[PDB]
């Protein structure tokens, strides 16, 4: 009675011919343990070195190599306010070699400097992690939905590089996370207010936003979009909070010019091609001329999870259901084969050190290889 | 609205010959006052009309068109 | 270059009135610019714009329509809404349907609509309609909108509570992050405005703590745009505590600073809590509206010093003044006396001031019941300092109870009861009871009407009358040929303004004959010392009953039919005086004082219970037609009428003024005409029960009906016995001399009470361990 | 309840009307009123239909036509037929009951519908004594007077029935300087002179025994 | 033969301050801020209050102070009569 909504379903899986076959679904499991709770966290293979972890407070290093499990900490305060304080993050799993940092949306931040080990400095926070660390010129830049913008250090911290943005009332759950260059930090927005940072005390070069936003005359939710600015040759390109395609081409300071296209959920740069997904969770590509887009796709319309993950020319992707759908010799090449859990999908895969990772929404890691 | 009644007879009795038309009490010498301080005037030019229902208030004619 | 301009079809505005509001007419050179302008004046008009404007040679066709009027009806979807809800907005925003409503306005009405659903934080999926143009103008709008319910979504997030654990702070609040049902007193659903209480709910808890400086928390509601993700959080920042000490006031009245001080009595170093100091205060505003200076300016500072924790409170009171009333008036009592009303007052209008009297006799009201509004509108006169001016509003519940009855005249005529009960007496404020009985063989009168006043004071007079012919004779006699005339006349003294003690009369005739072979009867008339027969039934009795009764009654109770935290108590007793026919000794007592565990009250308990027991005066014993019985009512349901009692034995009258054939088997001619133990509820000397219920009304009834329908479950307890009870004349029967007899049964209640009449539906699972149980589960009470 | 032209469903109206099918009637004189809510057939359904209504005894219903006219249309000559029928509407609104046919003790209830038809009435006879009905609303407002009047005395009278003196002169004296004439007045004098004895206003019942031994023979 | 008769008020309550206070020639105006506006006052004949306080409890005697006032067609206090319990 609660669910009684018509909304569009998943144009389904098509048919599963794919002469690639996953050779591999190298299994462990921490178990936990997610199940269907916000966040992306997301395997990192630190020198194929795997510290995994999960919704617990679990963590155990492991390696791209059948997953020996090192290094296994209970990361909870079972002192303080409550034992164990129920552990829970919505932060992205960061490491510099084995120093692991991670802040919690419970505006606590930590450095598992598992290069020497639990040498972890607790922080209470202006703010709640929600957004990923920077860890650019040793120094870290993430965005809290507290609409402000500090900056640390590695394994030590210190407030500097203090920014404030604004908010929309219905605060939305949107984040953005900086892309720097040069010290030049391109951040993306929620309310659409983009800026760019020089740290100098977190300085930015900004005098615009994308006309393009949500929260009084609202839109669709499926404008969903990764707000996270990629930076080619210093041309940025951007992929506003709406479906409008923005070319922001930055020359020793802030340029913008907004070759708007629909259907913003993210893009990848390569050259003078882009692989991306529409907001209406369609596959796209593109020529960087102004927006001429190519690649039709329509047999995965309304797929509730898309997770694509590009290396070995197979721009592999990553739906819910434990299933896994699979780019191969470029359009036209459309079809898939993979299912490897039912446990289904959430985040978004990596393909690090020429290998493919994937967490399942719970469970740790079935290696899949193509 | 009606038991073969309500035509010309206001609803039970009524009243318009049971109840006090004026009766000038007299202001006696220095008991001069207002006599009264409302809403009730009336011009005795009037009439002569309904006195008991038996007046149309049934609707009248009036132009159709 | 156009020569005639003509218009067709205009029926609102004349062809020339046509021509000449838009500037062109005929004589100037129409080029495309001038029709241009003939469009845009056409468009100009604001209420009716259509563009047919040709032009071949020398001639202008120029053809305008108008969509108005639609008549947008048919909001269906509505499954938690309703579309007269839908069109009240509407036309609260100022989209009220009588409208042209260009093709345009569609998508701004569905969305408009949707944005309001999500407003509410919920969702509607899909609002598309169906265009119905009537052929006249007349349009309207088949409005199918889809839903996206998203209510209960809840998940709680605190952030700067580092006093107090977080969860313990989420504990007190509504909206709760999704915990199951079976702990259910209460509701959870989202809404901005639920927020802003959450939000001030813990505010006022954390500064009754007593910590002061927490005041500062952005808010923000975090959505996860899939129907139930809202994780929201606002950054608080806690406070500090103090300790008060110390007593300064400004008095500023006509003079009770000292009884100020001495109300506000706070010794030193005490602790410091804003929510003493507040009821502090609020007593002395009591005090001062006491003393008609119930218009007061008062002020005080907490000087919360730090270093020592400490606040001193500088305090400010300012007198208003003593005497103001100029109207007491009323609102509602149209068909009701005002007298009735005004007698519920105990001040005079014109005199000086004070809050109590003028509170005391609405809540005098509303003790009554009866109605539903209290409205004690005062405001004072505009023109004067003074002369305060009072309105009251009611909303009345009403009274009627009468009865409906013929037949089912199988054997014999449609039979014929009849009982009337209009107290309150809708003529007056008199009460009146009035019981007739005759079917085919039974003339049982009973009369009773009383007023509600009568003296300065309002004494209440009762009499009551009930004449009995109670033979219902299977052929003529032998079937206890009764007559009964009875009387009474009753009244009331309170002077506690709470509790009426009591010393009343009644009267009785009675006319015997015709015995049964119950041995109950004889031992009776032994124990008066008449010597009936054994095997005839060929006695019978007269007497007139002198006896004495006093009573008396409780009363603080909170509403009346459907009550709330109630207290009353009653009681009455039987005394026969010297100078009577008969004598026994009867003392009887009942209470309802109920107490709400829902303090809205939507759900408060039931404590009820009786006690009852009859014996003789020196000599002799309570009558037979004294005892007490009991069974499928409401005081216990399942059973048959008055199944409740012992069981008094057949004894062998085989010649009982025509011992008959064929009837009043165990031991007649036709039966067993042997002795007898005889299965049959006798009724005990001695009587309690024990019944405790809950008002229940269910969320499973559409909550929109409250002065009628009741919701509710029962639990009964049954037990009657004999105290003057032997066994050496029972013992091959069964003995009934001590408490033993226990019946329980539970089950439901509903009542949709039209004011009229309640039809109780009882249904009673009698569920106990004993015997004698002549029951019915299915009872309709009226 | 049929939804025909406006000429032939107001002929079958009309038809109901004079026979008095004052349900179905309303129903399709409703039917074609919002059908149309102009034009002379909707606006003469409009009169009707309230006619249908006060008579059909739809008085609340009644109350609404006549005020949210006023409101769609303020003036006319049936301002005539708009305050007396609106005045009239509060009157039946003061007078429905059933009392009314068993006809004993009445006019000791509200007025305030009925001084909303005095004044109703009033406002008519002053700024309209051209009608039909101006002698008739007359008749109307003497009813309405005495009416109230007698109301008034019998709250006064019950005032003092508690015993309370000052409160009733003080009534009485406003009834008074409002509209001394009705008996409800004159039988009212001896309450005065009571209470001033009572209250020991001993002077003060000696000049009210001046005035009444004046009104009085 | 009843228990008892309650007590019972009147309005127009007086102290000794506030009928001390008073004496001729102040305006009604200072008057009435003196004592208030009284409810007992006449509206044909001169500007006369009067102040009662009248309370009879438990069948018992009489306790009536009656202030009865004068006033000009201006208001000015003068010849200010009043009879204490009765």
């Amino acid at each position: 009675f609660n669910s009684e909504e018509d909304v569009v379903k998943m144009s389904p899986l098509p048919t599963v011919e794919n002469q690639f076959t996953p050779t591999t679904a190298w299994s462990t499991s921490v178990g936990s343990g997610i199940g269907n709770f916000y966040s992306n966290l997301h395997p990192a293979l630190a020198d194929n070195v795997v510290y995994a972890a999960d919704r617990a407070g679990l963590v155990k290093a492991l390696n791209a190599d059948d997953g020996k499990e090192i290094w296994s900490v209970s990361l909870a305060e079972k002192d303080g306010w409550f034992s164990k304080e129920p552990a829970l993050l919505s932060g992205g799993v960061t490491v510099s070699g084995g120093h692991v940092y991670i802040g919690s949306e419970k505006a606590q931040v930590y450095a598992l400097n598992t290069s020497d080990g639990t040498v972890a400095w607790q922080t209470k926070v202006a703010g709640e992690a929600l957004s990923r660390p920077v860890v650019s010129d040793g120094l870290v830049l993430i965005h809290t939905s507290n609409g402000q913008l500090q900056a640390l250090n590695e394994a030590d911290g210190a407030v500097k590089w203090t920014v404030n943005l604004d908010m929309p009332s219905l605060s939305l759950r949107g984040e953005s996370a900086p892309t720097t260059a040069f010290g030049a930090a391109v951040v993306g927005g929620d309310n659409g207010r983009v800026s760019a940072v020089l740290m100098e005390q977190g300085q930015m070069i900004w005098q615009q936003r994308i006309s393009q936003a949500t929260g009084s005359t609202e839109i669709d939710r499926l404008s969903d979009v990764d707000t996270t600015p990629v930076v080619v040759n210093g041309v940025v390109f951007a992929l506003a909070y709406n479906g409008n395609l923005t070319a922001l081409d930055l020359r020793s300071g802030q340029i913008m010019w907004k070759r708007e296209l629909g259907s913003v959920n993210d893009f990848i740069v390569d050259g003078n091609r882009i692989y991306l997904v529409d907001q209406n969770d369609r596959v796209m590509a593109l020529t960087i001329d102004g927006g001429v887009t190519l690649w039709t796709q329509s047999d995965l319309l309304h797929r509730l999870l898309t997770s694509p993950v590009l290396y070995n020319g197979n721009l592999v992707v990553g739906d819910s259901e434990g299933y896994l759908h699979w780019i191969n010799v470029e359009d036209g090449r459309f079809v898939a084969q993979q299912k490897v859990d039912s446990s289904g999908f959430q985040t978004e895969p990596v393909a690090a050190d020429g290998k493919l990772l994937i967490q399942a929404k719970d469970g740790t890691v079935y290696s899949i290889t193509r | 609205s009606s038991d073969s009644r309500y035509k010309r007879q206001v609803s039970g009795d009524e009243a318009y010959l049971e109840a006090a038309p004026l009766a000038e009490l007299h202001a006696p010498a220095g008991m001069i006052l207002p006599v009264t301080s409302g809403d009730y005037a009336i011009p005795v030019t009037n009439g002569s009309g309904a006195v008991g229902k038996a007046l149309d208030i049934r609707p009248p004619a009036q132009p159709l068109a | 270059v156009v020569k005639d301009i003509h218009f067709e079809g205009l029926q609102r505005v004349a062809v020339g009135a046509a021509l000449l509001s838009m500037p062109v007419r005929t004589g100037d050179t129409v080029n495309d610019e001038d029709i241009s302008n003939t469009i845009r004046a056409l468009f100009a008009t604001g209420n009716f714009e259509d563009v047919r404007v040709l032009r071949d040679g020398d001639t202008l066709l120029v053809q305008v329509k108008e969509r108005p009027t639609i008549a947008s009806i048919t909001f269906s979807g509505n499954k938690s809404v309703k579309d007269d809800m839908l069109k009240q907005n509407l036309e609260a925003s100022g989209v009220r349907v009588g409208e042209s409503l260009d093709r345009t306005t569609i998508a701004d009405i569905e969305k408009g609509l949707e944005d309001f659903y999500y407003s509410v934080g919920k969702y509607s999926a899909s609002v598309k309609a169906v265009v119905t143009p009537l052929p006249r103008n007349r349009v309207d709008l088949k409005l199918v909108f889809q839903e996206g319910v998203s209510a209960e979504i809840q998940q709680i997030n605190i952030v700067g509570n580092h006093a107090f654990t977080t969860d313990e702070l989420i504990s007190h609040f509504q909206l709760r992050d999704e915990v199951p049902w079976w702990n259910v007193v209460g509701d959870r659903k989202y809404q901005k405005q639920k927020l802003a209480g959450d939000l001030e709910t813990l505010r006022s808890y954390y500064l009754d703590r007593g910590y002061a400086r927490f005041n500062i928390d952005s808010t923000q509601v975090s959505l996860t745009p899939d129907k139930k993700g809202i994780y929201v959080t606002v950054n608080i920042t806690e406070g500090d505590q103090y300790k008060l000490s110390g007593v300064e006031v400004s008095g500023n009245l006509a003079g009770h600073s000292a009884e100020i001080e001495q109300l506000t009595k706070i010794e030193p170093g005490e602790l410091y809590n804003g929510t003493k100091v507040t009821k502090m205060e609020d007593d002395i505003k009591k005090l001062l509206g006491r003393y008609g200076y119930a218009y007061p300016r008062v002020q005080s500072m907490p000087e919360i010093n730090d270093a020592d924790k400490t606040v001193k409170l500088r305090v400010n009171v300012d007198a208003g003044n003593r005497f103001y009333v100029r109207k007491i008036r009323f609102e509602g009592n149209d068909t009701s006396k005002d007298a009735v009303l005004r007698r519920e007052m105990r001040q005079m209008e014109g005199a000086w001031l004070g809050s109590d009297l003028v509170d005391q006799g609405k809540e005098r009201l509303n003790r009554l019941g009866f109605f539903e509004t209290v409205d004690t509108d005062t405001q004072r006169v505009p023109g004067s300092p003074d002369q305060v001016d009072v309105v009251y509003k009611v909303k009345e519940r009403n009274t009627g109870s009468f009865n409906f009855g013929i037949g089912y005249g199988t054997e014999s005529g449609v039979s014929f009861q009849a009982g009337v009960q209009q107290d309150n007496w809708l003529g007056t404020g008199y009460a009146v009871g009035i019981n007739g009985t005759k079917n085919d063989y039974q003339t049982y009168a009973e009369l009773s009407v009383t007023n509600p006043y009568f003296t300065v004071d309002g004494v209440s007079l009762g009499g009551r009358l009930f004449y009995n012919d109670f033979q219902a004779d299977d052929a003529d006699l032998s079937d206890y040929t009764n007559k009964s005339y009875g009387t009474d006349v009753t009244l009331g003294f309170p002077i506690n303004e709470y509790n009426s003690l009591r010393a009343g009369l009644g009267y009785v005739h009675n006319s015997l004959s015709n015995m049964q072979p119950q041995v109950a009867m004889w031992r009776y008339l032994y124990s008066m010392g008449e010597h009936p027969s054994t095997s005839d039934q060929d006695n019978s009795f007269k007497t007139d009953d002198f006896t004495f009764n006093y009573g008396w009654t409780y009363n603080k109770l909170d509403r009346g039919y459907f009550p709330t935290d109630g207290s009353r108590v009653n009681l009455t007793g039987k005394v026969t005086i010297p100078g009577s026919d008969n004598e026994y000794y009867k003392v009887t007592l009942d209470t309802a004082t109920y107490v709400p565990i829902d303090d809205d009250h939507k759900w408060v308990v039931l404590g009820r219970t009786r006690w009852g027991y009859g014996d003789g005066l020196g000599g002799k014993e309570m009558p037979f037609y004294e005892n007490f019985y009991a069974g499928g009512s409401s005081t216990v349901r399942g059973f048959q009428s008055n199944t409740i009692g012992p069981k008094a034995v057949y004894f062998p009258h085989q010649a009982s003024n025509y011992d008959p054939d064929y009837d009043y088997e165990c031991a007649t001619q036709d039966g067993a005409k042997d002795l007898c133990k005889s299965d049959d509820a006798v009724g005990g000397n001695a009587m309690a029960v024990a019944s405790l219920e809950f008002i229940t009304p269910t969320p499973f009834i559409s909550d929109k009906y409250a002065n009628s329908v009741r919701t509710s479950f029962f639990w009964d307890m049954g037990t009657v016995w004999d105290t003057n009870w032997d066994s050496s004349q029972y013992s091959g029967y069964p003995d009934y001399s001590d408490p033993s007899n226990i019946r329980m049964s539970a089950g439901i209640a509903l009542q949709w009470m039209s004011p009229l009449g309640p039809l109780v539906f009882s249904y009673a699972q009698p569920f106990k361990k004993y015997d004698g149980d002549k029951a019915e589960q299915f009872q309709f009470n009226i | 309840v049929p939804d025909n032209p406006p000429n032939e469903i107001y002929a079958t109206a009309q038809q109901k009307l004079q026979d008095g099918n004052w349900r179905q009637a309303i129903t399709q004189l409703e039917a074609l009123d919002n059908r149309y809510p102009f034009g002379p057939y909707s606006q003469q359904v409009q009169l009707d239909l309230i006619y249908a209504y006060y008579k059909n005894a739809d008085l609340p219903l009644a109350q609404a036509a006549i005020d949210r006219f006023i409101r769609l249309n303020p003036t006319h000559p049936n301002i005539d037929y708009v305050m007396y029928m609106r005045g009239l509407t509060n009157m039946a609104l003061d007078d429905s009951a059933l009392q009314g046919f068993f006809g004993v003790d009445r006019s000791d209830r509200d007025p305030q519908h009925a001084r909303a038809a005095f004044s109703d009435f009033s406002k008519l006879v002053r700024g309209y004594p051209n009608s039909q009905y101006t002698t008739d609303a007359t008749k109307r407002l003497v009813f309405l007077k005495d009416r109230l009047a007698k109301y008034e005395y019998s709250v006064a009278e019950y005032y003092t029935e508690r015993g309370a003196w000052v409160a009733v002169v003080n009534r009485v004296e406003g009834m008074l300087r409002d509209y001394p004439d009705t008996q409800a007045t004159r039988d009212a004098l001896p309450l005065m002179e009571n209470a001033y004895r009572q209250m020991q206003m001993n002077a003060q019942a000696e000049k009210v025994a001046k005035i009444i031994a004046a009104n009085s023979s | 033969r009843v228990v008892y008769r309650p007590d019972i008020n009147q309005g127009n309550y007086l102290t000794a301050n506030d009928v001390s206070k008073i004496r001729v020639g102040m305006t009604q105006q200072q008057v009435a801020y003196a004592l208030g506006t009284p409810l007992m006052s006449d509206p044909f004949g001169t500007n006369t209050w009067f102040y009662v306080f009248r309370q009879q409890p438990g069948h018992e005697g009489v306790t009536q102070q009656t202030l009865t006032l004068t006033f000009n067609s201006s208001g000015v206090l003068t010849n200010i009569d009043n009879k204490p319990a009765l």
